[PDB]
């Protein structure tokens, strides 16, 4: 029985433990992510498509 | 560009080694049947041959026979590694656990990455079976009601000697992993049932043949005569 | 209008050919999978030696058979040349298949073991070089034309000789091979149906069964009924009773396998994928 | 959040009857085949029941066929088992499972003594 | 007391559910709607890299975007010039049932490991010239899942016993152990500032976990089947992740929740890999279904699909300037794209 009791103890320990955290506000969130994307979009060889004249794999 | 040439020649060189290497090891793997063992604990899967591993050889042939031992009771993530091994051999004390080793034997046999692979099924301690089929409180009947309804297959054969009771239990319990296989077999693999006890030398040999019989049904389907 | 008919029905005969044997070399040139297999080394074989039938030696005699006289002149010897290589091609490649599925189906470890590319390589150049030689060597010695425009009329020796090892041998080794294949897919067949029967048996075939006869009665009954009616009567005319016109069907009859060749060979689900990608088709 | 919460339980008296009920949260409760296992004091977990994702196909242990039913409603999330003439022997905690992936018919792990997907399941006692 | 602390529990997660709906503003979908559509991307394969004798089981590409290793279930472990083609080495192995392998970001050092329960690891640069076994990190009790360096002395593994682990390899024992999850922890993936991690594992949860302190900061829990798969944003504040439910989903650290949920009623497979390129823009997702599909990661569009494989796509990689994709499976080809 007690080896239970203590594995239950562990996760209240747990989720007191991450319940206490600021939660950042989400469309401040999800604009950041945007952000990320609209400042690196340049960069992107995936996303923005390469020459053969730069491309290593051409 | 001469220093480019230089890598060049190294990298080609380093990789006509490595192909010749590649090539020795692509004839040492397709010589050899790696097999999957599988039971629960009161399975004598330790001595049907006479990770774990266990290699063995019948006339010439290679077969590698691996038992995942030292690892957690669920199994869905690392049983994906055997989607590509020849047979899985699995392993039934004949006793009460036999719901345990039909629903073992169904998930097996159902999964997605298992579906090509036939399953070679030992069922094990029939001297144990017989001898508590007759002493014993014919207690088959009361763990599967359907034993009641039940008679011998007329194309079953009987050992030498044993009591046609023996027989009607063996059988039973043989047929009941046959109704899980033959469910959803779809041609694409199949269930190759035999009799042991642990005194048994004679495993090796049907190990060998089923895997005769396995490549067979194989190249048959594949040619479209299955 | 038979003229007009037999003009459509030959064109028709080697677009086919040439379509259906230039798919599967296509389908394994463009996919690495279709390439990996060793048995496909020798469908690859057959469907050149095919294609061969159908560019070297079909559209000649066709052209031929529409103008009613041989237009080519002097490359008559070549083009009978041409004619015993991919005749002969065709009909070894047929024969090493059935050696090859016979050997993998009796002796499936035996076979992974020693059906490496040297012996499917081996076993395709001894079937090629045994065409060439069948076919060039008696038509530049001039041993082929009988005893005494393109008519081919061959010598006696030459014709049985030539008809036994391009035919009569391979006809005997694909009967063995598909007799010992039917043997062992109804051992397969009544070992699987016990099983299936006694599960059954404890919830209280013949389908599959026909799957091989319907399998191997396309098998050797297509590639019988196209050779075997131009190789019997191979033997008997130089040992002579048929009027030429009707003889020049059973040439037709027998250059068709070529034709039907990709559809009894390379039409595993594998091969019609490749196509259906290749073409398009779904 | 995937869970399960089993509902009814406790005393009854031998030959008797009793239904069992599991509501889901956090899946698409539709795409799974699910189950019911228990385990006896001091003893394994073993399986009781399958159900799959339509309810047409359905399965029992050679203990329970005839003297359990099981049963699903995929439009209010929940897994019953009707339970009829009761043996002592019938006395075990019982879970609610699910089998681990959507579309399948296997269902490895939920007899594993940890397992992900199933509840905390409810004690039922079969005694006097 | 048992049910007290379960009834506890219950308390504290509708406390943090309610927490969470108070930060939910709206959907990332509606916040991104003035933004541009990718529109079709078009990847083609450079190169296909052949030589595997059984299913390719893993992946990790070099921070030079140039080399690369994989590893398959015969035994096997190449590194790859990608550019080129050519096998740098071809590493034999102990156990055959590798699940993972490693490429440290010096490129000095691999590691592989599976259903040994050992991570194996291999000096690439030996003064002897030749690659061998610099040592064997035992202490699992379950299948090594994953394993990522953080530099050539610690290495993060992930394991079927449903523990993580730090190690200093030359200590050759965990540093540290990581012990929360439910079920066989599957996946890692380090943050680029290289203080935290996240795992997810064979249960609903991811969990990220810091490196010094040795537990989770946060718990996320939206999945409905075993998470196969995860990845950072680049920017380290974000991650997807990829399941047996057939979603990718994209989480928030920093406001503790999900983002979005990539799927069709077209897609029944499980996912077995993911990945952002260089933007984060593009998250692409390798599936059971044989291929990979590329969304847009502000969207949930399917930008475009990768299609080139017979049978699994097991492991997905982007390179570390974003100039590849390399897919993995288990037809034991890589296929490279861009
Ligand atoms: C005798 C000459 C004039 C005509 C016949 C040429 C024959 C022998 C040639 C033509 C096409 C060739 C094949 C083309 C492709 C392949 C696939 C490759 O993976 C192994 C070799 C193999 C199987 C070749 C074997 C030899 C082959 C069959
Ligand atoms: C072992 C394998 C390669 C043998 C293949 C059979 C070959 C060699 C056989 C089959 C047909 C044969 C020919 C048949 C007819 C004649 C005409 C005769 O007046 C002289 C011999 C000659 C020219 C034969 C030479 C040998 C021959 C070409
Ligand atoms: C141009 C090609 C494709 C034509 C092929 C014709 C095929 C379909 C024909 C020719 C001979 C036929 C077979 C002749 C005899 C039997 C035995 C009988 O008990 C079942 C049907 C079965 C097995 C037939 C099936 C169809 C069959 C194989
Ligand atoms: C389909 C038949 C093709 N040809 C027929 C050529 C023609 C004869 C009359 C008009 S056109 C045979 C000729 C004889 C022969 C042979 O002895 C041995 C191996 C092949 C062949 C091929």
């Amino acid at each position: 029985n007690t080896a239970s009791i203590a594995q239950a103890r562990k996760l209240v320990e747990q989720l007191k433990m991450e319940a206490n955290i600021d939660r950042i506000k989400v469309s401040k969130a999800a604009a950041d992510l945007m952000a990320y994307c609209e400042a690196h979009a340049k960069e992107d060889p995936l996303l923005t498509p390469v020459p053969a004249s730069e491309n290593p794999f051409r | 560009t001469e220093d480019q040439r230089n890598e060049e020649k190294a990298q080609r060189e380093a990789n006509k080694m490595i192909e010749k290497q590649l090539q020795k090891d692509k004839q040492v793997y397709r010589a050899t049947h790696r097999l999957l063992l599988l039971g629960a604990d009161n399975s004598g899967k330790s001595t049907i041959v006479k990770i774990f591993e266990t290699k063995f050889q019948v006339d010439k042939v290679n077969f590698h026979m691996f038992d995942v031992g030292a690892q957690r009771d669920e199994r869905r993530k690392w049983i994906q590694c055997f989607n590509d091994v020849t047979a899985i051999i699995f392993v039934v004390d004949s006793s009460n656990r036999l719901q345990e080793a039909l629903n073992d034997f169904k998930s097996i046999w159902n999964n997605r990455w298992l579906r090509t692979i036939s399953v070679i099924l030992f069922l094990n301690k029939q001297d144990l079976l017989a001898e508590k089929v007759l002493a014993g409180k014919s207690k088959i009947e009361d763990y599967f009601p359907e034993f009641a309804r039940y008679t011998t297959p007329e194309d079953a054969t009987p050992e030498p000697g044993e009591d046609p009771r023996v027989t009607r239990a063996k059988y039973f319990i043989r047929d009941e992993f046959l109704r899980i296989s033959t469910a959803s077999g779809d041609g694409r693999h199949y269930c190759y049932p035999h009799f042991t006890c642990s005194v048994d030398t004679e495993n090796a040999r049907r190990i060998f043949n089923d895997c005769r019989d396995i490549i067979q049904r194989m190249h048959l389907r594949q040619y479209e005569l299955l | 209008s038979v003229r007009i008919l037999t003009a459509c029905f030959l064109s028709l005969l080697i677009l086919s050919t040439l379509l259906g044997n230039t798919l599967v070399c296509a389908a394994v040139i463009r996919f690495r999978h279709l390439r990996s297999k060793v048995t496909n080394f020798f469908v690859i074989s057959l469907a050149v030696s095919d294609l061969l039938v159908a560019v070297l030696v079909m559209p000649w005699k066709a052209v031929a058979e529409i103008a009613g006289f041989w237009p080519f002149g002097s490359f008559c010897n070549i083009w009978v040349a041409f004619d015993i290589m991919c005749s002969t091609a065709s009909i070894l490649n047929l024969c090493v298949i059935s050696v090859d599925r016979y050997w993998a189906i009796s002796s499936p470890f035996r076979y992974e073991r020693k059906m490496t590319p040297k012996a499917a390589f081996i076993l395709i150049s001894v079937a090629w070089t045994l065409s060439v030689l069948i076919s060039f060597i008696p038509v530049q010695l001039s041993w082929h034309k009988a005893k005494p425009n393109c008519d081919s009329s061959l010598s006696r020796t030459y014709a049985i000789s030539s008809s036994v090892i391009s035919f009569y041998i391979p006809v005997a080794i694909m009967i063995v091979t598909y007799t010992r294949i039917y043997r062992i897919a109804q051992k397969q067949i009544r070992r699987i149906a016990a099983l299936e029967r006694a599960a059954v048996h404890a919830k209280n075939s013949f389908k599959r069964e026909t799957k091989v006869l319907k399998t191997l009665s396309v098998i050797m009954g297509v590639f019988v009924c196209c050779w075997l009616p131009f190789f019997i009567l191979n033997c008997i005319l130089p040992f002579c009773c048929i009027d030429s016109n009707t003889f020049d069907v059973f040439v037709w009859f027998g250059w068709a396998n070529s034709s039907l060749n990709p559809i009894i060979y390379a039409f595993n689900a594998d091969f019609r994928k490749a196509f259906s990608t290749l073409l398009g088709c779904y | 959040q995937v869970q399960l919460q089993e509902s009814g339980g406790g005393l009854v008296q031998p030959g008797g009857s009793l239904r069992l009920s599991c509501a889901a949260s956090g899946f698409t409760f539709s795409n799974y085949k699910m189950n019911w296992v228990r385990q006896a004091p001091g003893k394994g977990l073993e399986w009781v029941s399958d159900i799959s994702q339509s309810g047409a196909s359905i399965s029992y242990t050679g203990s329970v066929k005839g003297r359990f039913t099981i049963s699903r409603d995929n439009a209010k999330n929940t897994l019953y088992l009707q339970m009829n003439s009761l043996k002592p022997e019938d006395t075990a905690v019982y879970y609610c499972a699910r089998c681990p992936a959507p579309f399948t018919r296997d269902c490895f792990d939920v007899t594993s003594t940890t397992y992900a997907y199933r509840g905390q399941g409810t004690q039922v006692t079969v005694s006097s | 007391e048992l049910d007290q602390l379960r009834q506890e529990a219950e308390q504290l997660k509708n406390q943090i559910r309610d927490a969470r709906k108070a930060c939910a503003d709206a959907t990332l979908s509606q916040i991104t709607n003035n933004i541009d559509p990718v529109g079709r991307i078009q990847m083609r394969t450079r190169r296909t890299l052949r030589g595997h004798l059984a299913k390719i089981y893993a992946m990790h590409w070099g921070t030079d975007s140039r080399l690369l290793v994989s590893a398959s279930q015969d035994g096997k472990l190449i590194i790859w010039d990608s550019y080129t083609t050519n096998k740098v080495h071809a590493i034999p192995l102990r156990s055959s049932w590798v699940m993972t392998c490693a490429y440290a970001p010096s490129g000095n050092y691999v590691a592989c490991g599976g259903l040994d329960n050992i991570c194996s690891i291999y000096n690439l640069k030996t003064r002897e010239g030749n690659v061998r076994v610099s040592r064997e990190l035992a202490g699992h009790t379950g299948y090594l899942s994953c394993c990522r360096f953080l530099d050539d002395n610690q290495i993060v593994t992930s394991s079927g016993d449903t523990t993580c682990a730090l190690w200093d390899i030359e200590t050759g024992q965990q540093t540290t152990t990581f012990t929360g999850h439910t079920g066989d922890v599957m996946s890692l993936s380090l943050a680029p500032d290289t203080r935290l991690f996240v795992s997810g594992a064979c249960d609903a949860s991811a969990k990220l976990w810091d490196v010094r302190e040795g537990m989770c900061r946060q718990t996320f829990t939206g999945h409905e089947s075993d998470i196969n798969a995860i990845c950072f944003f680049p920017n380290g504040n974000a991650f997807a992740t990829g399941s047996d439910d057939a979603t990718c989903r994209l989480f928030d650290l920093r406001a503790d929740q999900e983002l979005m949920t990539y799927s069709h009623d077209n897609i029944i497979c499980g996912i077995t890999s993911v990945s952002f390129s260089k933007s984060g823009r593009l998250l692409l997702a390798g599936y059971d279904d044989f291929n990979c599909n590329v969304w847009d990661a502000l969207k949930a569009d399917r930008a475009g699909v990768l299609a080139g494989h017979d049978n699994r796509v097991s492991c997905l990689g982007v390179t570390d300037d974003g100039m590849a994709v390399a897919t993995g499976s288990w037809d034991s080809f890589l296929k490279i794209w861009n």
